[PDB]
């Protein structure tokens, strides 16, 4: 006798959860200026939900970065982190996919500057853009950020989630500890909202974190400034 | 998760304000997004017959949440997919496979995807509904997602009795089937395996017309892959391709998968070095 495989494409929690079955195409957009020092990103690759992985290349088309990489690298799409089965009821950022997502965040360099940002994270066709707007004020000029004196890395932790009821939305606050090439540590801590751009219903979860590990790289035959970066995300901390 | 004011919902599913039936049809869906009892307790209350009427609503949002309220209650029994049928929501579903909104298609393949996951008489069902001729076509589609949905639907089908092999056959499935073996994508690709290993299943014609779509090379090309899910897939459809007369058997021969096949048995692998053993026996007849 031969074998035959059949299968259900199975349940979902919400319209938006489809949409990231497979690789999607990613469009980054960054539109900068720290301390009156402008600058623009731009990111391609791809995500994949199903594993958690991202693969993107962001290029500054500005020139030289003002700025550290890796303080961009928050602000440079949560909606790719895999939800395990018993977690898919949780997924705020998937559930407000095709029309998506505001994300605002306040980043405070502990004794430098803060970083400011406004993204708009939607699909425009079949890709998955975020659009930013990030503006840096009050920065040391000989500080770890103007003065490039972080280490080229991004170290693994766990981002806390939290439901916004009155807003529709979720909220996160999580610190980032970032290294110093001389052995010290620059701490940038995070204050996050998310709200629907649509007005369509939200998944809004329980209380839950998201697992993250990122590999920040250099493609050898780039002569822009680049940063070719790899995550890993997953969803934990709600039981069966 | 269990309500109890399940009829009046039903009632303003046929309701002339657009406001008190969008407020129906949303909690009336989160419903079926639970579980298998949460889903006959929608059924049992009458909701699919106005669920298919509004398979062909104007308001996008409408379509879109009665559309995906119809998915999940696909994902549940065969008593339910029969439901589902029975309710006249196929020939609505093979329509939307020619919606302009990306999304809304997406969301009838899905639910096709789950009604071809039923019974073969709910394969014929979807063959009837004349879903063929519209899923081959998304197999052309530049849309990743909708490429697996297709291929997701299609594989079902041919996982049907060997008249459905060759409804898909006929369909002319088969030649956007082997250009997909040589996709960069891994889950397309499986998927593309999946659907192959399905239809060589079949009977020999069957067999014969996987071998004539110039499927055999690609196949041997997979059994030198790092890969260990696509590895095991190209020796399924490997053997399953063996199981036919000396001509199916001769045609792998000529591919030049003998010597592929005698490497599978020194592999590290439990379940490969098992499948290999159990593929060149039965070429040798």
């Amino acid at each position: 006798k031969r074998k035959r495989k059949r299968k259900r494409e199975g349940k979902l929690m919400s319209k938006g959860e489809e949409l990231f079955t497979g690789v999607v195409p990613i469009l980054v957009e960054l539109d900068g200026d720290v301390n009156g020092h402008k600058f623009s990103v731009r990111g391609e690759g791809e995500g994949d939900a199903t594993n958690g992985k991202l693969t993107l290349k962001f290029i500054c088309t500005t020139g030289k970065l003002p700025v550290p990489w890796p303080t961009l690298v928050t602000t440079l799409v949560q909606c790719f982190s895999r939800y395990p089965d018993h977690m898919k009821r949780h997924d705020f950022f998937k559930s407000a996919m095709p029309e998506g997502y505001v994300q605002e965040r306040t980043i405070s360099f502990k004794d430098d500057g803060t970083y400011k940002t406004r993204a708009e994270v939607k699909f425009e066709g079949d890709t998955l853009v975020n659009r930013i707007e990030l503006k840096g004020i009050d920065f040391k000029e000989d500080g770890n950020i103007l003065g490039h004196k972080l280490e080229y890395n991004f170290n693994s932790h766990n981002v806390y989630i939290t439901a916004d009821k009155q807003k529709n939305g979720i909220k996160a606050n999580f610190k980032i500890r970032h290294n110093v090439e001389d052995g010290s540590v620059q701490l940038a801590d995070h204050y996050q909202q998310n709200t629907p751009i649509g007005d369509g219903p939200v998944l809004l979860p329980d209380n839950h974190y998201l697992s993250t590990q990122s590999v920040l790289s250099k493609d050898p035959n780039e002569k822009r400034d680049h940063m070719v970066l790899l995550e890993f995300v997953t969803a934990a901390g709600i039981t069966h | 998760g269990p309500g109890s004011e399940l009829p009046q919902m039903v009632q303003q599913l046929n309701s002339p304000d657009q406001q008190e039936l969008q407020s129906a049809l949303r909690k009336l869906s989160q419903i079926a997004s639970g579980g298998n009892e949460q889903i006959q307790a929608v059924i049992d209350a009458g909701a699919l017959p106005a669920l298919v009427q509004l398979l062909s609503s104007p308001n996008e949002q409408i379509l879109q949440e009665a559309l995906w309220a119809l998915s999940n209650i696909a994902s549940g029994g065969n008593e339910q997919i029969q439901a589902v049928i029975d309710a006249g929501a196929l020939p609505a579903l093979v329509q939307l496979l020619s919606s302009p909104n990306e999304q809304i298609l997406q969301e009838a393949l899905w639910a096709l995807s789950n009604i071809a996951s039923g019974g073969n008489e709910q394969i014929q069902a979807v063959i009837d509904a004349g879903a063929l001729p519209a899923l081959v076509q998304l197999l052309s589609s530049p849309n990743e997602q909708i490429l697996q949905e297709a291929l997701w639907a299609l594989s079902n089908i041919a996982s049907g009795g060997n008249e459905q092999i060759q409804a898909v056959i006929d369909a002319g499935a088969l030649p956007a089937l082997v250009q997909l073996l040589s996709s960069p994508n891994e889950q397309i690709l499986q998927e593309a395996l999946w659907a192959l290993s399905n239809i060589a299943s079949g009977g020999n014609e069957q067999i014969q017309a996987v071998i004539d779509a110039g499927a055999l090379p690609a196949l041997v090309q997979l059994l030198s892959s790092p890969n260990e899910q696509i590895l095991q897939e190209a020796l399924w459809a490997l053997s399953n391709i063996a199981s036919g007369g000396n001509e199916q058997k001769q045609a792998v021969k000529e591919a030049g998968a003998l010597e592929k096949l005698e490497q599978l048995q020194s592999h590290e692998n439990e379940k490969i070095q098992k499948e290999a053993q159990e593929a060149l026996e039965k070429l040798q007849s």
